[PDB]
């Protein structure tokens, strides 16, 4: 396993929505969200999202990763403060 | 306990 810490973790998800930024402003977005990518690990995600070999596939990646940093940021924000 | 947390958080997409 990668054995990063929490905050590598993050930085390399940050890394990848920079490198392929998905707005899914367009309905693309329905149908895809549905995917159940939370309960895929960390190093399964990363593997799938570069073993991926559709637009929808990665979208979904994109927005776990999204919502995992976004969770991560809030989790650390009660730990610092509050 | 709260690294463990934040691994569930950036690896099983667990709330914290």
């Amino acid at each position: 396993r990668p054995k990063m810490t929490p905050e590598q973790m993050a930085k390399e998800m940050s890394e990848f929505l920079s490198r392929g930024p998905a707005v899914l402003a367009t309905k693309a977005a329905a149908g895809t969200k549905k995917y159940d990518l939370s309960k895929w690990k960390y190093a399964e995600l990363r593997d799938t999202i570069n073993t991926s070999c559709d637009i929808e596939l990665l979208a979904a990646c994109r927005e776990e990763f999204h919502r995992r940093l976004k969770v991560y940021h809030a989790w650390k924000s009660k730990n610092k403060k509050r | 306990i709260e690294n463990d947390e934040a691994f569930a958080i950036l690896d099983g997409g667990a709330p914290g």
